[PDB]
């Protein structure tokens, strides 16, 4: 099968930029390549067929180029609607195969996360469970790491993480981390800590509480 | 009162005969001097001339060779040799019989559809071909038979042109083999070698093309107009037997192969025995086929399988003189058409004279099939094989020629057989042989004593 | 009656090019009329025959014409694990030409096509193709509705249904007033024949170079049949359009099938969905009834009439003998929903092998008396056989049996003078419609002007 | 206007079969090839196969041979994808695709059909308020934990939708067959607890609507 | 392969 390697997998760019996404095929496909766009939460729209031809209705700021095994999609003067996922597809050979995609993301200034830690609610404890939640909110860039500690020791299993997409208003990212453990083990320890590591600091942001301390 | 014999010099017997065929000469020495020696035979006997001494040559006609007319070497004229003996200015008649014994010459040229549809019909066209040869040879020893084959114009879209292997083997994509496609192949010139013809017909195999209608009309046209190649004889009945199991391409079809040049009605075979204009010239129209068939005196027979009989019956009505037979496992239908065609053949007997001397003249009476004597005629028409006609010929000599022995021939046109007539001229009397050199009776510088007289 | 046979204008192409095989008038956006000439054996730039097209500006003196460029390079595309191939050698570009609005459509009926897939193939076959040109902009497009990507084995397994491999699309062509290109494809469906229709606008907007197999969504093809009456009928050998159902909203097609029903021949009148409205059967087998078709109102009643040519018709003569002379049949359209009856008139050629009715051209109103006129070509007619075009004037009764005027070929023997014809356009702006006559055998075109 | 209209979201059991549909609007389904494509978040886009609805002929990627069957019905202008032997790998969004002009291209896509393969039973969420730990700055962050529901979706709002700014509602994540979701809201310290903030969670499948007022943690 | 375009219309 023809392997389609797409680059980069993401780029942080601004309104008005001109940008290129590349696709490298594992063999020559003589322009039998399509380019596809998927806006957030939406389906696919075809952009280019047979290397360089625009699908009807596609804006002229989109253009295709390349030959042999190497191709490019260029977007001149980025519109706000152009922050989306883009994919190549080859149809030189069956089975048709797709590249891994490129996400266009909005560039902005770096911002540290606002970290908040929450002990288990009384309702959850009265029912036999214990979840400690930590929110790392409104940070940039998207890469972040969260570490949990119970009484100083690193806790790894039973952690569930979820990430938001880039915020529509401030272009930042947010993360939620929930450490779930048995109430029995929860009540055997005092100190609970969530540590966030992010490029905005060489030292991590630490949030803690001591169980039953008010 | 006086007759020509007595009143014309007559110094001798020889001069007496030369006066007229009715004259006789008396050699009787007992005859008185008053009576004439050259006279009518009646006048001599009435004047007491001895019956033995009268000289009166009678012209005769003796048959020398009288081999009878053949039934079923071959004798077609009877008698073959006659000896005519004529006295001066005299004539004599004789009879001659002439019979048409030898079989009539027939040319059969066989056109084989060797397209792929004919694979299941191949045996049938081989059977038909060999039965044509064998059975018509029994019907006439003067048969000549030959054949050729056709498929269609070797050009796209009629021809399969991919993959490259398909060109030498059109059956490539079926994982089998057949012969390369071709337009028209002349294979065997009209020949009397029946055994050989049958062997070649049995060697033929099929080729393959794409579209059902085939190029047989190209073949018909070339079989008609290529005189020397096919070998049609000038004075022979010409039959062109065409076989196929499908529709045929017609004029203006060729435009699907990009061919727009009209058929020119000329021969385009030559050295390699293929129709060379197959891919550059359109199929012939029915009207042009009609013209050439008529111009070359060829009778077209469509021998076609039952699924297309109505089609070719209908084309037949547009090419007058054409007949349709059914090609099948059984040869009888088509054979009957040929046998019927042979039954309509008629011939003539026209006598010609060769090496006739200046001095001789001939007059003829003909007795033909109507059994009535047509005087002054030396030819009969409308004969079939086995019919007989008869002539009476009268030869008259002028005076007496010095040659004394001549010969001529009477021969029907187109026959080997003839009547040789040997003519002898009897101008002298028998008594001249007993000439008696010594004078004896005259004795006054005269010399010799022949037939009872001096000089 | 009033075409001037003395002051002819000759346009000439290259030797052997068959310049004049087909032709049409072409009017630019300004309104200036030129002459489009097809030359199906023109040598391409590598000395192989490809055909070509010439666009002749009107000049009294005539002469040489510029060649309307098209792409004569073969194409290959490896896509979908298949190999698509076009073959333009001996394709016969310009075997037909037609003009509509500011567009010229030149077809190549014998352009070949193959598709390879591993050891298998579709088969290298003449699907044909049409080339479209907009001279005043340089735009180019193509249309090749018969190209497929089905392999040989599949046709065999389906008993050759929908087999469009031998179409020769563009063999004949016509364009409706609304801009629908209609192509005749007499090799369609294994030599039954088919029609392909698509709007010219949609052909241009859907074509891109190098794609080779693409969709024109508005296109419409006729249907395959198992009826043996249609086998080898060459339905599409000729084509024309007209109004025959009384509804001005719809357009009717006239199709010639010269070998329909075992070579009886036929012409059909169809609606735009290809439903048969009437069939006209040939009179005599092998006469090629349907070789040519023409549509024009000749009796001034506003209803289009039909003319059909059978150029190999054999006339009966004394002592049961037949003479190939050609024939033309006139069918006058009656009032209301009634059918076209028997012919109102039969015109029969007089010269043996003349092929009268090989081409029939509406002239418009040549003499401006109110009735439209026609010209019929007999390409090998006349006493010498050089060729002849005969003008028949329309009247209340239909056409006159006696031609108003005869045009003798000014070219030598073999020219095929009259094989192609076009009228109904005033080329010199004198108020009278003129005639153009192709003589492909002589690689020339003659223009006759109508005078007062 | 060419439009491919796909059938609705599917919730199906492992080992069973499902049949997705794609109906042509503004054109006829037999006009072109119709393809089916699979999308998963981590593994990306995969071509399943195609059909020529004019004649029924199909091609498949070997990975899906014997699981996927593509059919089409020109009467109802619809193409179909049937998946047999459903597994957790078949949880994905499925698209039907056709070209614009080029026979071989992939230009027009349906809206996609979500297939979820699971043995889980309908289970209502437990909803927990998250109040801060016992000094205070200028802002305060509150939360809501929605644990152990199935299937998706749940709708979460604050103050019946009146508090929409400063909200992060995180995508649900699956853990041992049930879903879990969380949300945070941030306000100025003078807003809370002086004014009431309530988490509103609805889960249509279980017919449940729950409100949880965030209360300050006591002694 | 029954009646809708199906035929044995070639050289067969
Ligand atoms: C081709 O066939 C011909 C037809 O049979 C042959 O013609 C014959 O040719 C002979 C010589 O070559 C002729 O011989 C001569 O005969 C003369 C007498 O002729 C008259 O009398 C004939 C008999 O008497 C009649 O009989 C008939 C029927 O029974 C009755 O109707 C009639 O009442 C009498 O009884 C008669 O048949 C003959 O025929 C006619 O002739 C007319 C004149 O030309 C024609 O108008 C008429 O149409 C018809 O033909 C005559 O009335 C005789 O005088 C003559 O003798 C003289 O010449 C010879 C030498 O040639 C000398 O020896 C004598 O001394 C005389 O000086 C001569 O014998 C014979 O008549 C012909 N017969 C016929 C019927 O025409 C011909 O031979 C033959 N050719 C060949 C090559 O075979
Ligand atoms: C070879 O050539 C023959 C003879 O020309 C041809 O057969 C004829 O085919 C024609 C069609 O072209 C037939 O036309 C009529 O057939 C019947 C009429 O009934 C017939 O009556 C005659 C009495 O003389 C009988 O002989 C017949 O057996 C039969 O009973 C109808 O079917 C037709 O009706 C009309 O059809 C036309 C359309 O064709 C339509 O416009 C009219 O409205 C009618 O519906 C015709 O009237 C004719 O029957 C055939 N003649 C004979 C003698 O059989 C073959 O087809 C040709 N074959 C080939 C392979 O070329
Ligand atoms: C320009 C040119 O090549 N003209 C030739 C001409 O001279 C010749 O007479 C004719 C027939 O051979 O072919 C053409
Ligand atoms: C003048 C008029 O109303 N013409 C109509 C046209 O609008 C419509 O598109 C067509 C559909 O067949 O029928 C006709
Ligand atoms: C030929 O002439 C002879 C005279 O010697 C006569 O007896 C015989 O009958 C004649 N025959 C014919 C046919 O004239
Ligand atoms: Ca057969
Ligand atoms: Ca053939
Ligand atoms: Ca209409
Ligand atoms: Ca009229
Ligand atoms: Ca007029
Ligand atoms: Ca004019
Ligand atoms: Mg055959």
């Amino acid at each position: 099968d023809i392997l389609m390697t797409q680059s980069p997998s993401s780029m942080s760019v601004s309104l008005g930029d001109t940008v290129s996404i590349t696709c490298h095929a594992s063999q020559g496909i003589s322009s039998n390549i399509g380019w596809l766009q998927q806006k957030p939460g939406k389906s696919f729209m075809g952009l280019i067929y047979y290397g360089t031809n625009l699908v009807d209705g596609v804006p002229s700021r989109f253009s295709g180029s390349g030959s042999g095994a190497d191709y490019s999609l260029t977007i001149s003067s980025l519109d706000s609607e152009d922050f989306a996922d883009y994919y190549c597809v080859q149809y030189a050979q069956l089975p048709y195969t797709f590249g891994g995609g490129t996400k266009l993301e909005i560039k902005r200034a770096d911002a540290a996360p606002t970290v908040s830690i929450f002990p288990p609610s009384s309702e959850q404890l009265t029912s036999g469970g214990a979840s400690v939640v930590c929110f790392l909110n409104n940070f940039y860039p998207k890469d972040i790491n969260v570490k949990w500690k119970i009484d100083g020791s690193e806790r790894q299993n039973g952690v569930l993480n979820s990430w938001t997409d880039q915020d529509s208003k401030d272009s930042t990212y947010s993360m939620s981390s929930t450490l779930t453990l048995t109430k029995d083990e929860y009540e055997r320890h005092n100190s609970y800590t969530c540590e966030a590591t992010h490029k905005t600091s060489t030292s991590p942001i630490v949030k803690s509480f001591n169980r039953n301390e008010c | 009162g006086p007759n020509i014999c007595t009143t014309r010099g007559v110094s001798s017997c020889q001069q007496c005969l030369a006066v007229s065929p009715m004259c006789a000469w008396c050699s009787d020495e007992a005859l008185p001097l008053g009576s004439p020696r050259c006279d009518l035979k009646e006048n001599l006997l009435k004047d007491n001339c001895a019956p033995e001494s009268i000289e009166f040559p009678v012209s005769e006609a003796r048959v020398l060779e009288d081999r009878p007319l053949s039934d079923k070497q071959v004798t077609q004229v009877s008698p073959q040799r006659i000896a005519l003996r004529l006295r001066p200015d005299d004539s004599k008649n004789f009879s001659i019989q002439v019979r048409q014994v030898e079989d009539y010459p027939v040319d059969i040229y066989y056109l084989m559809d060797l397209s792929y549809s004919m694979k299941d019909d191949l045996w049938s066209i081989q059977n038909l071909g060999t039965k044509l040869a064998t059975q018509m040879r029994k019907l006439t020893s003067n048969l000549r038979i030959g054949f050729g084959a056709f498929v269609d114009k070797p050009v796209s879209p009629y021809m399969y042109i991919s993959p490259p292997e398909a060109l030498e083997n059109p059956c490539y994509d079926m994982k089998t083999t057949c012969l390369p496609m071709f337009g028209y192949k002349h294979v065997l010139t009209l020949t009397d070698q029946v055994t050989r013809f049958n062997e070649e017909v049995k060697k033929q195999s099929v080729s393959r093309n794409r579209d059902a209608p085939e190029g047989g009309f190209d073949a018909i046209m070339q079989a008609t107009v290529c005189d020397e190649k096919i070998g049609w004889r000038n004075d022979a009945s010409h039959l062109l037997v065409f076989t196929t199991d499908a529709k045929t391409h017609i004029a203006l079809d060729g435009r699907l192969a990009g061919i727009v040049q009209p058929n020119d009605g000329q021969c385009h075979v030559g050295s390699d025995n293929h129709y060379s204009a197959s891919t550059t010239m359109d199929y012939p129209s029915l009207g042009l086929m009609t013209e050439k068939l008529s111009q070359k005196n060829i009778n077209l027979i469509f021998a076609v399988t039952e699924n297309v009989v109505n089609l070719y019956q209908n084309y037949s009505e547009l090419i007058p003189g054409t007949t349709v037979g059914v090609l099948s496992m059984d040869s009888s239908n088509v054979l009957q058409l040929i046998v019927d065609a042979y039954g309509k053949i008629r011939s003539k007997v026209e006598l010609e004279v060769r090496d006739l001397p200046e001095e001789l003249s001939l007059s003829f009476n003909a007795t033909c099939l109507n059994n009535e004597v047509i005087p002054g005629l030396k030819s009969c028409m409308g004969l079939k094989i086995g019919d007989t006609v008869s002539f009476s010929i009268e030869a008259k000599v002028r005076g007496c020629p010095q040659e004394k022995e001549k010969s001529f021939t009477i021969k029907p046109v187109g026959f080997k057989d003839s009547l040789i007539v040997q003519v002898t001229f009897d101008c002298d009397c028998a008594c001249q042989a007993q000439a008696e050199p010594n004078s004896h009776r005259c004795n006054n510088g005269n010399g010799t004593f022949e037939c009872g007289v001096c000089r | 009656l009033n075409l001037d046979p003395v002051q002819l204008t000759f346009y000439a192409g290259p030797n052997g090019s068959q310049f004049g095989f087909s032709l049409d008038f072409h009017k630019d956006s300004h309104g200036r009329v030129a002459i489009v000439v097809g030359a199906p054996r023109t040598l391409g730039p590598s000395q192989e025959e490809t055909g070509g097209v010439f666009l002749c500006p009107w000049r009294a003196e005539g002469g040489q014409c510029p060649s309307l460029l098209f792409d004569l390079r073969d194409e290959t595309r490896n896509v979908g694990s298949q190999t698509l191939q076009t073959f333009k050698a001996r394709q016969g570009l310009g075997a037909s030409v037609v003009s509509w609005s500011d567009v010229i459509v030149a077809c190549a009926p014998w352009q070949h096509w193959n598709v390879l897939e591993k050891t298998e193939e579709a088969e290298k076959t003449p699907v044909g193709s049409c080339f479209l040109a907009q001279p005043e902009s340089g735009r180019r497009a193509e249309y090749s509705p018969c190209r497929g990507n089905t392999l040989s084995r599949i046709y065999v397994e389906n008993d050759f249904s929908w087999d469009k491999r031998y179409c020769e699309a563009g063999f004949s062509s016509v364009v409706t007033q609304a801009g629908e290109l209609v192509l005749g494809a007499p090799g369609g469906y294994y030599f039954l024949g088919l029609l392909a229709q698509a709007p010219v606008a949609d052909i241009f907007s859907s074509y891109r170079p190098g794609i080779l197999l693409w969709h024109v969504s508005s296109q419409s093809l006729s249907f395959d049949s198992s009826n043996p009456e249609y086998f080898d009928g060459y339905w599409g050998y000729s084509v024309a359009v007209g109004e025959f159902d009384g509804d001005l909203n719809t357009t009717e097609y006239v199709v010639g099938a010269p070998t329909w029903s075992w070579t009886l021949g036929a012409v059909e009148i169809l609606d735009s969905y290809y439903q048969r409205l009437h069939r006209l059967r040939g009179e005599q087998m092998a006469s090629y009834f349907g070789h040519s078709v023409a549509v024009t109102d000749v009796n001034g009643d506003g209803r289009h009439d039909l003319l059909v040519g059978a150029p190999l018709y054999m006339e009966s003569r004394a002592d049961r003998k037949l003479a190939e002379v050609g024939r033309v049949y006139l069918f006058l359209q009656p009032r209301g929903p009634h059918a076209l009856g028997a012919p109102s008139l039969l015109l029969t050629g007089t010269q043996l092998y003349g092929r009268f009715g090989s081409a029939i051209a509406p002239l418009g109103d040549l003499d401006r008396d109110g009735y439209n006129d026609i010209a019929v070509a007999a390409p090998y007619g006349g006493p010498s056989g050089r060729g002849q075009v005969l003008v028949f004037l329309g009247q209340s009764e239909g056409l006159r049996s006696r031609p108003s005027q005869v045009l003798d070929s000014p070219f030598p023997t073999g020219s095929a003078f009259g094989f192609s014809l076009r009228g109904a356009v005033d080329i010199d702006d004198n108020g009278y419609p003129d005639l153009i006559v192709g003589a492909y055998g002589a690689n020339q075109v003659a223009v006759y002007r109508a005078q007062p | 206007e060419v439009q491919l209209q796909q059938s609705g979201a599917e919730l199906v059991k492992p080992g069973a079969s499902v049949k997705l549909s794609c109906t042509a609007s503004g054109f006829n389904i037999k006009d072109t090839y119709v393809h089916w494509v699979k999308q998963r978040p981590e593994q990306g886009l995969e071509w399943i196969g195609r059909i020529d609805p004019a004649n029924g002929y199909t091609k498949y990627d070997p990975k899906f041979q014997g699981k996927a069957t593509i059919t089409a019905d020109t009467s109802s202008n619809t193409a179909y994808l049937q998946l047999s032997s459903l597994t957790s790998e078949d949880t994905a969004v499925y698209y039907c695709v056709r070209p614009l002009y080029d026979y071989y291209a992939m230009d027009y896509w349906g809206q996609g059909t979500s297939v979820t393969v699971s043995s889980a039973k309908t289970t209502a969420p437990s909803v927990y308020p998250l109040a801060p730990v016992c000094t205070t700055g200028s802002s305060v962050t509150l939360g809501c934990l929605v644990k152990g529901y199935f299937p998706e979706p749940v709708t979460l709002t604050w103050n019946s939708g009146s508090l929409s700014s400063g909200v992060h509602t995180f995508p649900a994540v699956l853990q041992s067959d049930l879903y879990t979701l969380s949300s945070s809201v941030t306000v100025t310290s003078s807003t809370w607890p002086s004014q009431s903030i309530t988490c509103n969670v609805a889960h249509p499948a279980s017919s449940t609507k729950v409100d949880k007022k965030i209360e300050p943690r006591g002694p | 392969h029954h009646l809708g375009g199906a035929k044995q219309a070639g050289d067969v």
